RNA sequence: CAAACGUGCUACAAUGGCCAAUACAAACAGUCGCCAGCUUGUAAAAGUGAGCAAAUCUGUAAAGUUGGUCUCAGUUCGGAUUGAGGGCUGCAAUUCGUCCUCAUGAAGUCGGAAUCACUAGUAAUCGCGAAUCAGCUAUGUCGCGGUGAAUACGUUCUCG
RNA sequence: GGUACACGAAAAACCUUACCUAGACUUGACAUCCUUGGCAAAAUUAUGGAAACAUAAUGGAGGUUAACCGAGUGACAGGU
């Protein structure tokens, strides 16, 4: 009986497996070892943290499949599909992951470049005198 | 019976969108009132270009509109086909709007 | 930086004159147009009469001018001295 | 004690003069404008 | 000077780098799109009329 | 050092004390460097005369540092002896290639000499 | 003109010492959109102070970091000519914050080495109360001593 | 071009310079084009030459991670200027194209009075693409994504 | 001034180009209306040419003049 979720962030999908297994969670990114997949600064935890505050001993095998966005993006999207892969494992849990706003998607993606700004809300120098 | 041509690949596109739906619609609707097995008609990416004009006639060209152009496209593969629907398909008439690259 | 299988480059028709005008002992100033033809080694010894923009300097090419364009040894421009504004 | 000279230019640029001198001569009007060709169309129902 | 600019633009040059584009309907020469061969100011007066087709307004 | 009269750093490495002399560079160094063999990162006080002389050899094949100087001294006086509009332009320290002098183009001019803008009273 | 008080965004735990100080003063030495390299610098800077002070790199923090925050701030208020200054009590929000930036300027301006010893020495020197940070926080208090008078008058 | 101002780029550096290995984008564009691979070349590039009328083929992602080195110097910073030799486009590169290689190594060690922008994927910053275009020190313009902050107590002052 | 100054110009070597110096033209490089014929304009090779332009050449798609190629012709074309 596995569980699948399905997180974004930054126009990056996520395809998280979650098997059963009393041998060591093994998290593992896209048939990478997490310390080399990722710079491994410290990014790492982030993801687990919905995973840590209720348990990790529950030893469930990720299978993660991530394709597009950089490294960070990477990362919220997987902790966005670990909690939706939570959500068919005890509805109880939702609940108190409700709370912590871990069950949401963040909503934030980077604006467009506007005509006569030299950015996406920057603006050019004015010049009075 | 015969088939005189396999994996007949139509492929769909025009600057509209709502007659592009209606020419699949006509498409299909024929194609299965003859013996076709359809695969299904699939949605491509639409390409989609830009092209940004300064309002203005002289001066301010920090005033400057913008125009779009989409592409949308459409893929529809034809196992068998034969004279029975290869007739039928003379009939068809498609809006001007869309346009067709038939690969044979 | 002009390619090597290009090689040199002269109009032609500067080249034909001074193939005419160097056989011809008599040689007079040669008024051409072309600022563009690059001195070649025939060229030495005659003497041209290149389009400044108005009027047509007098350049005597020498053995050591070789190399360089035509027009590069006669001017366009010309400023001497500004005057205070104020 | 002077080892006569090897400078004095020329020789080397000379070479490139008769290259261009060469290319001068032959060139032939072969003036054209184009590359690919064919397959340019917006096909059709085949006889519609 | 824009008639015989026009006219000029059409016949051919004598050199291939001598042939530039200048706008269909009127004579402008620089600001032209060759995608669609019509200047920018004549492209908005077209485009909002419709004789484009597909060209729309763009809200990105 | 010992290399004719450049005194190289003696607490340096190898490839950046060859920049240090005129004439030659850090490319150019590293040429000479790989082509006598000597590996790099090695302190030049470190050093033994076996490479002290096999540099010298090819720095002397190479072209020689002083020569340069005049070299390029030559060159200028032998584009201004043609009478060249550039040896012109050069002439009077002013860009020598198509940089633009309206409001730039001050490192060959050196410090600037402010004189009186003109007055507006208005029109 | 506003009325309306602006929303905070979280803080979050620091990731190693769970002291989310800790990512306040990394965003604070953060330059052109590093986060990586910032944490790098910082951490080894703990390393550092292990290696010199044989004692624990977050209580080491804390006591200089505590140990810099002001208590009064100095509100500038022009009426006539020059401005007199009203003392009044920093918000522990801002007490927090203002320390972190002091510690982090300071810092970027020691004649010692890379940065990593740097900023360590920074944060050990003001652990025993004797640094720039230190007297950065001494001048502002006597200022605000100095004039207590005002205090009552604020706007 | 004796000068002055405006808008930007590059810097004055170890949060860095150089070298090696290496992970992760989105959007757009392409048959006088995109150009894979191979051969030659210190390199810009040349020759051969498939593939792609395109969710198929092509347009190397960089910051970032690890390792080595520099050890704070007007320097392995900074790249201006200048000399020479090459490559590409084009009839044609001197006036007046840009790229590469070699050579040199101006000023500049955080910038006076005074000023500008910005309230989250925002400022800052790193690359990528397109338009006009044979080629173009566009560092410009229009777009796309990677990393990613600090602060807002309040209307006494300031501008509208 | 704010509301100009990487603005018109989303590409000034030739072209662009509207400027200057020169070499050439006059119902004109382009157009209509009128009396009138079409048995061409191109492009390119020669010579003189800075190239404009001239003198000689293959005399040219076609469709009998459709479009244009012209003659005659004054109203006029043309002006960044
Ligand atoms: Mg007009
Ligand atoms: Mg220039
Ligand atoms: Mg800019
Ligand atoms: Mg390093
Ligand atoms: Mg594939
Ligand atoms: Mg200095
Ligand atoms: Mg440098
Ligand atoms: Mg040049
Ligand atoms: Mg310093
Ligand atoms: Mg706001
Ligand atoms: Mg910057
Ligand atoms: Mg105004
Ligand atoms: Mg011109
Ligand atoms: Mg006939
Ligand atoms: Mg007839
Ligand atoms: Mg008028
Ligand atoms: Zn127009």
């Amino acid at each position: 009986q596995s569980y699948y979720g399905l997180g974004r962030r930054k126009s990056s999908s996520a395809k998280v497996y979650l098997t059963p297994t009393q041998d060591k969670g093994k998290i593992t990114v896209n048939r990478r070892d997490p310390s080399e997949y990722f710079p491994n600064k410290l990014v790492i935890q982030d993801m687990e943290q919905p995973l840590d505050l209720t348990d990790l001993k529950k030893n469930f095998d990720i299978n993660v499949v991530v394709k597009g966005g950089g490294f960070t993006g990477q990362a919220g999207a997987i902790r966005l599909g670990i909690v939706r892969a939570l959500l068919q494992f005890n509805p109880e849990l939702k609940k108190i992951l409700k709370s912590k706003k871990l069950t949401t998607r963040d909503k934030r993606v980077k604006e467009r470049k506007k005509f006569g700004l030299y950015g996406a809300r920057r603006a050019p120098q004015f010049t009075k005198r | 019976n015969a088939v005189k041509y396999p994996e007949l690949k139509i492929k769909l596109e025009s600057y509209d969108s709502t007659l592009l739906d209606l020419t699949t619609k006509k498409i299909v609707e024929v194609v299965k009132g003859v013996d076709v097995k359809i695969k299904g008609p699939l949605p491509l990416p639409t390409k989609k270009e830009v092209i940004t004009i300064i309002r203005s006639p002289h001066v301010d060209k920090a005033s400057r509109e913008q125009f779009e152009k989409n592409r949308h496209k459409r893929l529809m593969i034809l196992v068998d086909v034969n004279q029975g629907a290869i007739d039928s398909l003379k009939r068809i008439k498609i809006p001007v709007g869309v346009t067709l690259r038939f690969s044979k | 930086s002009r390619s090597a299988k290009k090689g040199a480059f002269v109009d032609a028709h500067l080249l034909k004159k001074v193939i005419d005008m160097n056989k011809q002992e008599k040689k007079r100033p040669i008024k051409t147009w072309s600022r563009r033809s690059t001195i070649f080694p025939e060229f030495v010894g005659n003497t041209f009469a290149v389009h400044n923009g108005k009027t047509f300097i007098n350049v005597y090419v020498t053995d050591d001018m070789v190399g360089h364009k035509l027009g590069e040894f006669s001017p366009t421009r010309n400023f001497k001295q500004h005057t205070a504004n104020r | 004690l002077t080892k006569q000279t090897v400078h004095g230019r020329a020789e080397k640029l000379s070479g490139k003069f008769n290259a261009g001198k060469a290319f001068l001569e032959n060139k032939t009007p072969k003036k054209a404008k184009g590359k690919t060709e064919e397959y340019t169309k917006h096909r059709s129902l085949n006889e519609l | 000077a824009k008639k015989s600019l026009k006219v000029k633009q059409t016949r051919i040059p004598k050199f291939a780098v001598r042939a530039y584009t200048r706008c269909q309907r009127c004579g402008r020469a620089r600001a032209v799109l060759s995608h669609f061969g019509v200047c920018r100011l004549c492209f908005r007066e077209l485009a909002y009329a419709g004789a484009i087709p597909g060209v729309k307004k763009a809200s990105w | 050092a010992r290399i004719l009269g450049i005194d190289i750093p003696n607490q340096k490495r190898i490839e950046i004390a060859l920049t240090y002399i005129f004439g030659i560079g850090l490319s150019r160094s590293q040429a000479i460097l790989k082509q006598a063999n000597i590996n790099p990162d090695k302190r030049v006080k470190d050093l033994t005369e076996e490479e002290f002389v096999a540099i010298r050899n090819v720095a002397s094949a190479y072209k020689i540092e002083g020569d340069l100087r005049r070299e390029i001294a030559l060159n200028i006086k032998h584009l201004s002896e043609i009478g060249a509009w550039r040896g012109l332009r050069h002439r009077k320290n002013l860009p020598v290639r198509g940089q633009r002098t309206r409001t730039n183009a001050r490192t060959r001019k050196g410090p600037r000499k402010t004189v009186a803008n003109k007055k507006i009273e208005s029109k | 003109m506003r009325k309306n008080r602006a929303p905070k965004r979280t803080v979050l735990p620091d990731p190693v010492f769970n002291n989310t100080l800790v990512t306040r003063i990394i965003n604070v030495i953060m330059e052109d959109g590093k986060k990586g390299l910032a944490q790098r610098i910082l951490y080894g800077a703990f390393d550092l102070i292990e290696q010199r002070t044989k004692e624990k790199p977050l209580t080491v923090f804390e006591r200089a970091v505590g140990n810099v925050m002001p208590r009064l701030e100095l509100r500038v208020r022009r009426i006539a000519g020059s401005n007199y200054q009203v003392p009044t009590e920093v918000p522990q929000d801002r007490k927090i914050a203002l320390a972190l930036r002091w510690i982090a300027m300071f810092a970027r301006k020691r004649h010692e080495k890379t940065m990593l010893e740097k900023i360590a020495n920074e944060i050990i020197d003001a652990s025993n109360n004797t640094g720039a940070a230190i007297k950065k926080k001494d001048d502002t208090h006597k200022m605000a001593e100095a004039n207590k008078a005002f205090a009552h008058m604020r706007w």
